[PDB]
């Protein structure tokens, strides 16, 4: 067994945290209070869900993880909620002000103050672990904190646990659920001093889930709990690999291989499915089929894009519930006749596929239905660049005019720093088109 | 009140249709950079697509589908018809091609042929690319091939139609053009009014040198060729001309002996491609207009030549066209506050 | 359409799929940029301070 | 614990911000007396951000009264919630400014700063982190704008990486007490350019208009002017002072509402203004871009919005609230920059004013506020040019040479404003 320590940096990672964290209790069968029936090792064992979870002589299951903010305010839903009695209060570090959403500010002029904290109460979990695999972390591309200090922690990871593979969720900015107008400048900074850094990272695009959250769950104004929920299910499905029995993507270095053939293009485009609403009548079970059509339709996508005009580097097909091999193929040929599925020609056209028998696991009074069987597929995409030349054109637009610099150059940041982390994206851009255009 | 923006100059259809939409007082066109639009009139080449349908609130439709490219470039055309079961196996619609760079089939263009040589065929081909105003029509291979390692651009090799539709009098070729709609619903309209651009030349099977006779392009007719407009004004006869002629000469009617095979070409193209570029389920609508160009032999047979993206209109249906495109395409999405001049290919989504 | 690495256990099972076949910066440099930041935003402060000092 | 230090200084200062504790104590709960007794716990989430705890659930607002006569602070240590203050925090001199800023800035006004900064120090001193400092003042009178804008320059001095902000009555002829005010006004937008974040300009022409023209009030009184300026600025502060999804202390709203550091002046909002008919959601979004509705005195139809931001408070489809804030952007967006993408941002707050089922509160960061600088500019000049009442200044000290300067520093302001809204 080796153990996965899940870092939690912002407001979002915080946040969508708290619901995987809920979500993952309720996928073991632990209590609020950390009590676990189903375990019969009482304080120790090495289970596949201690990869997320340690135990105490008491019989705590306490997740590994650690929660970062620069203020309070969001963290004390934490201290204070349900499942408070999970975590040690170390496991909790929360400043006094944000970072303003600031890249620089959060980097710089804050993450300098902190990190060395943040570092300290990591290396803490890291020496209860037998055979640490790496590290999950998850956060926002606009946030200040969730940018500017994520960015610091992933250089000083490296450095303090080079041969650890490190995995993000991180979550792409969109307009229709933000009040900030300086995101773009905070992602492409972020995402140029994170590129070398992270093995593989997961896009989530608030568009996505929003638009989702509207259209399946019949939501007229999504809230955070409302993605959340949602956002924790797709981390769940991903991450179930670690914590249950299996051999596929049993430990985070399997994400690389399987995912990532070449180390910058390290985004690989989730789509989950069904989502239905839990407050219709009854809703008709979907069969392997038609969740597994369901992989390629736009709408089901964690990032709006077009995978038809793209090519396929890998792709990882992830059911949990009532399936078997037979049907899965069954449908893959039906798709494969049906669908544009353009692999590149250096990769072979092919599915790892994975199956979990316990189905998806809903939190009570949520708004998920459950269901029978669900599929998450991760598939790597030149498609997803569409996501990239998008936010590079917000920079650009405000970059311009020289708007908003100020406010990052006031905190020791230099202006140089824009056009070089703009001058990687553009880059990054070209990568992409090398691989998916003719 | 929607907003659209331009960004083709250069569209003599779209400058009509923007003329249009400001005279219902309804539309506000925006500057080129305003992303907060409903209606782009976007660009040929290298058009943003991957931008639309992501403002909050805003219905986005666009008037060009991404991945049409696959219809309207010679040699993609080429492999399309070729490597979708929808098509190679019954296209007998499409003249004999082969993609030739200067994968690449240069030996099995000359497989076939040797086969024609060897039988006695009329073994005249006419080499063409994309980049061209560059056609080149010959009967031996040998020239037909030095003339694409002398360029550097991709080329298609198609069969030369040595019996073509020869209208009279004048004994002059001719192709017809047809323009198509299909809206963000992708129902596939075809516009009631085509025309056939002719040669008014005589063609001349025995001087493929002399190439005004056997390119009925409206710039090469009204450049090279010395009777311009002798026959009709502009080289140019519309459908109730060519009807007419069709009924007193062979004693059948546009319907029948050509606009049937012409509609079953058009649905042929546009559904093989649905899956790959239809805009259903998507974040932002599509819409485009086609220009599909048709050859005649004698036998009344008619063959697809290829598909324009990005085409002109013919001087006199200006008007009509483009009303029909604010009606169907713009207006079904965006409505303001007949007899219709299409003809609606029905068909299974 | 091949089927390879079958692995089932009793929480489920996985396999792969064929269809066809194919054709860093260290501790000292860290500090380094994060005190350079902190010089500019002290030079910065330092300018403010004399502006209003005059 | 963000907590925020209210500061207001001169006549205007003093009357908008007792009407100003007044409006929100009341949102809030508090009594005249300082005790609590609301009715909901959301009026107590955030109370700590403008008021200290005292013993036996005291709640004194963190606020400091300035001014360099007595009179007017008289008035509000005698006024409705004037018991309410802190005794301590009364911070005045005797002989007063005389409408001239050279007084307040440099002679009557430096000295009486020091023991204000000690009342300020002792605020801040007991704040778990301070958010930053808010000014309500004048820029026409001498205690406001010319002390007013020196206290600024010395809060900086001493508490530099804090959010300073303003709300500033800016003169008018309309409504005009001396002949002077051009002059005053001009010298104090200097120091606010400098030192300030964000100044919320309120101009009393506008104000006076929407008395006159839209609430049909045929003779304005300042009490009636004043009513417009605390509905404001409750609207503003609605985010700050009550939970919701918003969250955000005064830099991070400063780091999306200002592009540029020297273009930080806005021009705010109010709506509403038959006065117990449901207004609609299309009703509120309409007024509240409506020029009739604004207090900058500025045709926003003159220039292009740099960034906006809405606060809508009431219980209220906030789908058709995005419904309605999408329409007005996307049916005019000629009069908002397109190089900086979605700067129209819109934000909800469950609990409304006091009397009103919903309200909309406008901020706007306007480059049409030129306007408001070029007929300041055009005063001041038209009198300078003939060094009329300028004994008044040159008799405390000051030079010509520092009217030349600030006189050339606004006219690059509107110089600068002008390049962006092209
Ligand atoms: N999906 C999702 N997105 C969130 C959540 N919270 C914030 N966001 C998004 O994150 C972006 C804002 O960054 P935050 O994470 O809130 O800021 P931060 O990381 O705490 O950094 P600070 O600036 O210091 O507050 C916006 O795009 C929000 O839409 C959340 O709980 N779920
Ligand atoms: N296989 C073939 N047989 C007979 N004629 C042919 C032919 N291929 C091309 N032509 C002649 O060439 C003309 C059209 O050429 P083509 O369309 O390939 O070039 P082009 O695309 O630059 C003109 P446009 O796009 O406007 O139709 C027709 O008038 C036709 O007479
Ligand atoms: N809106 C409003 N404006 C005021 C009020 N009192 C004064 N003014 C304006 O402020 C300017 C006079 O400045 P004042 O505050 O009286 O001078 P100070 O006491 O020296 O700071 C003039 O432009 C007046 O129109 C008030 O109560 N409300
Ligand atoms: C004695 C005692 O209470 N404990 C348990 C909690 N501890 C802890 C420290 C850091 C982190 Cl990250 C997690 C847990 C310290 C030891
Ligand atoms: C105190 C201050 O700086 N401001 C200006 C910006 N504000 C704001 C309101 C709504 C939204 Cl969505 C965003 C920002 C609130 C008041
Ligand atoms: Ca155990
Ligand atoms: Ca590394
Ligand atoms: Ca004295
Ligand atoms: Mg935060
Ligand atoms: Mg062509
Ligand atoms: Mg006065």
């Amino acid at each position: 067994m080796r153990e996965c320590i899940s870092i939690h940096v912002g407001q979002a990672g915080v946040q969508i945290g708290n619901a995987c964290w809920e979500l993952y209790c309720l996928e073991h069968g632990i209590q609020p209070d950390g009590q676990m029936p189903s375990d019969k090792t009482i304080g120790g064992g090495d289970d596949s869900f201690n990869t997320f979870f340690s135990e105490t002589g008491a019989g705590k299951h306490v997740p590994r993880a650690v929660f970062v903010d620069l203020e309070p305010t969001v963290i004390d839903e934490v201290r204070t909620g349900t499942y408070r009695q999970l975590f040690h209060p170390e496991q909790l570090i929360t400043g006094k002000e944000d970072a303003a959403n600031n890249y620089a500010r959060g980097h710089y002029t804050i993450g300098k103050e902190i990190i060395d904290l943040v570092l300290d109460r990591i290396r803490k979990l890291a020496d209860q672990c037998t055979g640490l695999q790496g590290f999950l972390v998850f956060h926002s591309f606009g946030g200040g904190t969730g940018s500017g200090f994520t960015s610091l922690l992933m250089e000083r990871l490296s450095v303090d646990y080079g041969k650890k593979s490190k995995l993000e969720f991180s979550i792409y900015p969109a307009p229709q659920v933000s009040t900030a107008v300086v995101e773009p400048y905070n992602s492409i900074l972020t995402t140029h001093t994170t590129l070398e850094h992270s093995d593989c990272a997961f896009m989530v695009d608030n568009e996505a889930i929003y638009d989702i959250c509207r259209r399946n769950l019949d939501i007229e104004r999504p809230t955070y709990t409302n993605l959340n929920r949602l956002i924790s299910q797709i981390v769940s499905s991903i991450t179930a690999s670690l914590r249950f029995d299996g051999a596929l993507n049993v430990d985070l270095t399997e994400f690389q291989t399987n995912l990532v053939p070449y180390p910058r293009i390290h985004f690989p485009l989730a789509t989950y499915a069904p989502v239905i609403s839990a407050e219709k009548a009854y809703h008709e079970q979907l069969s392997v089929a038609e969740i597994t059509n369901a992989c390629f339709e736009p709408a089901n996508q964690m990032v709006k894009c077009d995978p038809r005009h793209g090519k396929y580097m890998a792709c990882c097909l992830l059911y949990r519930g009532d399936v078997v091999p037979k049907d899965v193929n069954a449908a893959i040929a039906t798709i494969k006749t049906k669908r544009s599925i353009q692999f590149v020609d250096w990769c072979p056209t092919g599915f790892k596929v994975g199956i979990n028998y316990q189905p998806p696991t809903v939190v009570p009074g949520g708004d998920l239905a459950k269901v029978q069987r669900a599929v998450c597929m991760l598939s790597n995409t030149t498609a997803i660049a569409e996501a990239w030349a998008r936010l590079d054109h917000k920079f650009d637009l405000m970059y311009a005019k020289r708007a908003f610099v100020h406010w990052y150059v006031g905190e020791g940041m230099e202006e140089g720093e824009f056009s070089e982390a703009r001058e990687d994206m553009a880059a990054l851009e070209k990568d992409y088109e090398e691989v998916g255009v003719d | 009140m929607y907003t659209f923006v331009v960004r083709d100059e250069n569209s003599s259809v779209y400058a009509e249709v923007s003329r249009l939409l400001l005279a219902t007082g309804q539309w506000k066109r925006l500057r080129k950079d305003n992303p907060r639009f409903n209606l782009m009139l976007g660009e040929r080449n290298r058009l943003p697509f991957g931008r639309l349908g992501h403002e909050p609130g805003l219905v986005q439709l666009v008037n060009y589908y991404r991945g049409a490219d696959k219809l309207c470039r010679k040699a993609s055309l080429v492999k399309l018809i070729k490597t979708s079961p929808e098509l190679s196996e019954s296209c007998t619609w499409f003249p004999e091609s082969y993609v030739i760079y200067p994968t690449d089939e240069r030996e099995v263009f000359l497989a076939a042929y040797n086969r024609r040589r060897e039988g006695r065929e009329g073994n005249v081909w006419i080499a063409k690319s994309s980049a061209g105003a560059g056609i080149l029509i010959s009967s031996e291979a040998s020239e037909l091939l030095d003339f694409i390692d002398e360029q550097g651009q991709v080329h298609v090799i198609q069969k030369y139609l040595e019996k073509p539709l020869l209208l009279e009098p004048g004994h002059r070729k001719f192709d017809i053009r047809s323009w198509v709609l299909v809206d963000h619903l992708y129902n596939i309209y075809l516009y009631r009014e085509g025309v056939l651009r002719t040669s008014s030349e005589p063609y001349n099977s025995a001087n493929f040198q002399d190439k005004t006779c056997h390119l009925t392009n409206h710039c090469i007719q009204k450049e090279y060729s010395k009777n311009y407009g002798r026959y009709e004004e502009g080289n140019e006869m519309f459908f109730e001309e060519f009807n007419q002629y069709l009924m007193d000469a062979l004693n059948t009617t546009l319907e029948n002996s050509i606009l049937l095979q012409i509609k079953h070409i058009i649905r042929s193209c546009l559904m093989c491609i649905e899956p790959a570029i239809s805009t259903k389920h998507l974040h932002y609508q599509s819409f485009q207009l086609f220009g599909f160009d048709f050859m005649v032999d004698e036998e009344l047979k008619v063959w697809l030549i290829e598909v324009n993206g990005a085409p002109a209109c013919a001087q006199k249906l200006y008007a009509e066209l483009c009303q029909g495109i604010v009606d169907v395409a713009i207006s079904s999405v965006f409505p303001l506050a007949p007899t219709s001049i299409f003809i609606k290919l029905h068909h299974h989504h | 359409m091949e089927v390879i690495e079958l692995n089932k256990c009793t929480s489920g099972q996985s396999f792969e799929v064929i269809l066809k076949p194919p054709s860093d910066p260290s501790l000292e440099e860290i500090q380094k940029k994060l005190e350079a930041a902190e010089e500019r935003r002290k030079y910065q402060e330092a300018e403010l301070l004399k502006h209003l000092a005059e | 614990m963000r907590e925020i230090v209210h500061i207001q200084a001169g006549q205007c200062g003093n009357q908008i911000g007792a009407k100003f504790w007044e409006v929100i104590s009341d949102e809030h709960g508090i009594d005249p007396t300082g005790s609590y007794h609301g009715d909901s716990d959301l009026q107590l989430e955030r109370i700590n951000v403008y008021y200290n705890e005292a013993t036996g659930n005291k709640y004194v607002p963190r606020a400091i009264l300035v001014d360099l006569e007595p009179g007017t602070m008289d008035s509000v240590r005698s006024g409705p919630f004037g018991q309410i203050f802190r005794p301590d925090n009364f911070v005045f001199g005797q002989s007063g400014a005389g409408n001239n800023w050279a007084k307040g800035h440099y002679t009557e006004g430096a000295e009486l700063v020091d023991s204000v900064l000690d009342v300020v120090r002792k605020e801040s001193e007991s704040c778990d982190c301070l958010q930053g400092f808010q000014l309500t003042h004048s820029l026409g009178g001498g205690t406001g704008s010319g002390m007013g804008t020196l206290l600024i320059s010395k809060i900086r001095e001493e508490y530099p990486d804090r959010i300073m902000n303003t709300f500033s009555v800016m003169p008018s002829p309309k409504v005009s007490d001396t002949v002077v005010e051009p002059y005053n006004a001009t010298l104090s937008v200097h120091q606010l350019v400098e030192n300030t974040d964000e100044t919320y300009c309120i101009d009393n022409e506008a104000l006076y208009d929407i008395c006159f023209r839209t609430l049909k009030l045929t003779t304005p009184t300042y009490g009636d002017l004043n009513h417009l300026v605390s509905a404001t600025m409750s609207g503003v502060t609605t985010c700050l002072r009550f939970p919701g999804q918003l969250n955000a202390d005064l830099r991070k709203l400063a780091v999306n509402m200002v592009p540029f550091p020297r273009l930080h002046f806005f021009m705010p909002g109010f709506a509403p203004l038959q006065q117990y008919r449901a207004l609609t959601v299309p009703e509120l979004t309409q007024q509240m871009f409506d020029s009739k509705n604004m207090m900058a005195a500025c045709d926003p139809r003159h220039g292009r919005y740099l960034t906006v931001a809405a606060i809508f408070r009431g219980r209220m489809s906030m789908k058709e609230v995005d419904e309605q804030m999408l329409n007005v952007q996307n049916k005019n967006s000629s009069y908002f920059v397109e190089w900086i993408p979605n700067n129209v941002k819109t934000a909800v707050c469950d609990i409304p004013p006091r009397g009103l089922k919903m309200s909309a509160t406008f901020i706007g960061n306007s480059t049409a506020i030129q306007e408001l600088f070029k007929r300041i500019s055009e005063q001041f000049t038209a009198m300078f040019r003939r060094k009329a009442f300028l004994h008044w200044y040159t008799g405390e000290g000051m030079d010509e040479m520092e009217f030349t300067e600030a006189e050339s520093n606004m006219n690059d302001l509107v110089s600068e404003y002008q390049q962006y809204q092209d």
